[PDB]
């Protein structure tokens, strides 16, 4: 455990950053996707119709 | 201004006969009816238009060309029009002829005869013209600015209707529309010019005393791309307040502030709804720059008005919306709508008071209420590839 400690004095800290990081991305991703889906809904609902004058 | 007040005397059936005597020797006697394409239920989508075609082709009393002949002999001009909410049949004629200008109108609203023979021809007329009505690009743009803005409602459907219904229509259907939407309480007999109100009331009592007694705006976009056309027509609108809403006047002043190419501005009003916006025709390459220009302007009023410009706008409105001695026809027309929409004729002094109470602060307040961060309806026709899609116009609706 100690030799591990020296090799990475920030094992704990890195892991605290990874926790908060997960949470942050956990809130940003869903939201960003939603927006990705607001600004892309317009097209994803676009209905095309071909009306040759005939 | 010594405005000739509009004396309006009502009748038993409810014809609400109205009048505004004027020195002009000729007069315009019309019948308005609160019946348009908004009252049609997609099975009779062209009934008002096709009845408007059939209404001058003879009534029992005037079989064949009699109607047109007499109204021709008397020397009067016979006109009719139909909108999405109102139908009008009016005659411009020498005042002395009121006696017949009124009896003729009575036949046109009741006792009308829809000869099936004629019905056939009018069908062809309407259909063929429609086949060419496509030439009126502007009307096309404005009948989609209606379709895409009022999707799923009776306000999307056009006055003319789809060719389908036109072909598939019969006397009985027409008879229904006639017998259903031609009620006496929904009718105004309006007269403007050299008419006496008591004589017109007596004529309405003698004739015409027999007449029987959730619209939603959807922010959307329709794009008809056809690259062979030389010019592109684009209309962008938001939801107009309505006909009765007071803020309409502060919006008219805003339109008077705005006034690429053919950049007109419109405030079309229906019963508690409407379309407020701009229609412009430009070469394709400039459509986007126009749009950008236009959106900036609306925004200018919303946050940066100027008393000076407001004044410019109040004055143009003032010289406008006069409908006074502008002529018998226009005046009568205004009365015709005023009794159908407001239920009363608003005098020009009240219009001047509502204009002079408008300042810059309430103009930018009302413009922020109706233009800022609103989802518009866009209708384009022509080479409209450089016309921006909905997110860019969406984002240009705010700063």
């Amino acid at each position: 455990t100690f030799l591990r400690w020296a090799s990475e004095p920030e094992h704990d800290h890195r892991k605290r950053m990874g926790l908060k990081m997960l949470l942050m991305m956990g809130l940003l991703l869903p939201l960003t996707y939603a927006m990705k889906r607001h600004k892309w809904s317009v097209l994803k609902s676009r209905k095309l119709a071909y009306r040759p004058p005939k | 201004q010594s405005v000739p007040e509009t004396q309006v005397s009502i009748l038993d059936n409810g014809l609400r006969v109205a009048s505004e005597q004027s020195s002009h020797a000729t007069c315009t006697v019309g019948v308005w009816i609160d019946a348009g394409s908004r009252y049609e239920t997609e099975k009779n989508n062209g009934a008002g238009y096709f009845l408007e075609h059939l209404a001058f082709k003879g009534t029992k009393n005037r079989p064949g060309n009699a109607l047109e002949k007499e109204v021709e002999s008397i020397g009067a001009h016979l006109n009719a029009y139909s909108t999405r909410e109102h139908t009008a049949y009016l005659i411009k004629a020498l005042s002395k002829d009121l006696p017949k200008v009124v009896e003729l109108l009575a036949d046109i609203v009741q006792n009308s005869s829809l000869e099936d023979s004629q019905i056939e021809k009018e069908r062809d007329v309407i259909l063929r013209e429609m086949q060419e009505n496509d030439a009126s690009m502007q009307n096309v743009v404005f009948d989609y600015l209606h379709a895409t803005a009022f999707q799923g409602t009776p306000l999307a459907q056009a006055v003319e209707g789809p060719s389908e219904n036109v072909r598939r229509l019969s006397r009985t259907d027409l008879t229904d529309y006639l017998n259903r939407h031609y009620k006496a309480p929904r009718m105004v007999l309006a007269a403007a010019g050299g008419v006496e109100h008591q004589q017109l009331l007596d004529l309405a009592q003698k004739h015409l005393s027999s007449v029987s007694r959730p619209c939603r705006f959807t922010g959307s976009e329709i794009r008809h791309r056809d690259d062979a056309l030389p010019l592109a027509h684009v209309a962008i609108a938001v939801e107009g307040p309505g006909w009765a809403n007071p803020d309409n006047v502060t919006l008219q002043v805003a339109n008077a502030i705005i006034g690429c190419q053919s950049f007109q501005t419109f405030n079309i009003s229906y019963s508690d709804t409407g379309l407020l916006g701009a229609h412009f025709v430009c070469d394709a390459m400039s459509i986007d720059d126009m749009v950008f220009f236009l959106q900036g302007q609306w925004m200018r009023l919303c946050t940066s008005a100027t008393e000076s410009e407001v004044t410019r706008g109040k004055n143009i409105l003032r010289n406008a919306l006069v409908s006074h001695l502008d002529g018998t026809t226009p005046v009568c027309e205004d009365i015709g709508r005023s009794l159908l929409t407001y239920g009363r004729r608003i005098p020009l002094a009240e219009w001047e008071s509502r204009i002079q109470e408008v300042d810059a602060q309430m103009l930018r307040d009302i413009c922020s209420k109706y233009f800022y961060d609103q989802c518009p309806a866009v209708a384009g026709y022509g080479p409209i590839e450089q016309l921006p899609d909905y997110n860019r116009i969406r984002s240009g609706m705010f700063w």
